[PDB]
């Protein structure tokens, strides 16, 4: 707050002025990294409330409705596991409004697989959105058909020590 | 206000329906990159010393 | 990588210290619902679809390609045989056309 001081300063120039613009165009670019990761989606897509997907549990990945924060079980574990004119801007977008974007981009990937990145969400059945996959890296549809229980037990077992692996890993 | 994330969109999902398109549009967009600066050269004996 | 929607070709232009690229997409418009299945239940055999999808638009069955409506008559060409009909589940039972079957019947 010193009058003399800012006196002095100012035969140094505009250095106060580069600086200010500099950290204003690195807070500004944040706000913008948030959005081109996360808002790539304008519509706000919502999973079906009976979970019937052919076997295939998304309960760790979709939010939870019990939880104030609208988080998934994952995101949730995620979020604990993370611990003189200086002032700490808040971000543009919170985090219950980025794991509504999550959200969305789950529902969208789970009840119309790539339909609604490239264009209007398509509905398709999700062992038929796996078979798609399925055909996609050279496996025929009967394969995933066949073993479809085997495939969603796997899928089920891998999701699970993923939160296992995240929830005992410092 | 508070900013609204999106148009919400409620896929009728069903085990057994699916979705297929009828028709198309060949959309045209936009990406504008920029490739160069302007190149600047700044003499430091002269800017500095004239 | 290549504009919004299925990525058909781009074309560059030239701009003052940049350059702006055309994209040209293909977008999916006008959908409709369908009944699918996953197989075709014929002789206790289950047929898959090779490149396409089946659908159904309420009493016959067809199969057409996923990313545009097409419906072409579920021949032993567009399809292929796996199995029987009793682990893929939700098979349902539709005939399968043979185009050799009117050679030999005539
Ligand atoms: C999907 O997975 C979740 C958890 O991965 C299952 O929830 C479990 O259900 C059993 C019995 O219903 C309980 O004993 C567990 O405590 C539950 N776990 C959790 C974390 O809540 C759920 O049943 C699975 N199936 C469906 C259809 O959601
Ligand atoms: C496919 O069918 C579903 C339900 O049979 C349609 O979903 C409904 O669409 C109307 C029109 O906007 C909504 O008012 C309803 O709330 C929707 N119901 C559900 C359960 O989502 C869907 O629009 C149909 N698809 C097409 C392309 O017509
Ligand atoms: C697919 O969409 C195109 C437009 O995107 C339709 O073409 C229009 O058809 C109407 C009547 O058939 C004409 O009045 C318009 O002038 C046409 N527009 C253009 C740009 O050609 C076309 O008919 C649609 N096809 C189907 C099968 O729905
Ligand atoms: C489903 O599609 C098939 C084929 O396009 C339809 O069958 C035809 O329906 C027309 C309309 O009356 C008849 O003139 C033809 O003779 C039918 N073809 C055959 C081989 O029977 C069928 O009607 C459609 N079903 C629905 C519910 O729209
Ligand atoms: C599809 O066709 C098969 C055979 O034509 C049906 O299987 C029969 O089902 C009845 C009733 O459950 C049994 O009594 C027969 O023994 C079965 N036969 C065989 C060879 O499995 C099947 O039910 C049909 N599915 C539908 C949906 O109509
Ligand atoms: C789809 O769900 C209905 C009940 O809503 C059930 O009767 C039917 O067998 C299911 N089909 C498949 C293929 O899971």
């Amino acid at each position: 707050d010193s009058t003399e001081c800012s006196n002095l300063l100012l035969q140094y120039g505009s250095f106060c002025t580069q600086l200010n613009r500099a950290l204003t165009g690195i807070a500004v670019e944040q706000d913008k990294n948030t959005q081109e990761v996360f808002a790539q989606v304008k519509q706000i897509y919502k999973t079906p409330p009976i979970k019937d997907f052919g076997g295939f549990n998304f309960s760790q990945i979709l939010p939870d409705p019990s939880k104030p924060s609208k988080r998934s079980p994952i995101e949730d574990l995620l979020f604990n596991k993370v611990t003189n004119g200086l002032t700490v801007l808040p971000p543009l977008l919170t985090d219950e409004m980025i794991a509504q974007y999550t959200s969305a981009l789950l529902a969208g990937t789970i009840t119309s697989g790539w339909t609604f990145g490239a264009g209007p969400a398509l509905q398709i059945p999700f062992p038929m959105q796996m078979a798609y996959r399925f055909n996609g890296i050279g496996v025929t549809q009967n394969v995933l058909y066949e073993n479809q229980k085997l495939i969603a037990n796997q899928f089920n077992s891998a999701i699970g020590k993923i939160q296992d692996s995240l929830s005992s890993t410092p | 206000y508070t900013m609204s994330l999106g148009a919400e969109n409620s896929v009728a999902y069903s085990n057994n329906s699916i979705a297929i398109p009828i028709n198309f549009t060949i959309s045209v967009t936009t990406e504008i990159l920029p490739v160069s600066m302007t190149k600047t050269s700044v003499d430091c004996t002269m800017y500095i010393c004239g | 990588f290549c504009g919004k929607g299925y990525h058909l070709m781009s074309f560059p232009q030239s701009a003052p210290h940049g350059v702006v690229f055309l994209h040209v997409t293909y977008v999916p418009a006008q959908e409709k619902n369908f009944t699918t299945a996953p197989a075709i239940c014929h002789d206790g055999k289950a047929h898959f679809p090779r490149e396409g999808v089946f659908v159904s638009n309420g009493t016959h069955w067809f199969v057409t390609q996923r990313n545009f409506y097409e419906p072409q008559i579920i021949t032993t060409h567009n399809t292929f045989v796996s199995g029987n009909c009793d682990v893929v589940i939700g098979i349902v039972n539709n005939t399968v056309y043979d185009p050799l079957q009117p050679e030999l019947d005539s």
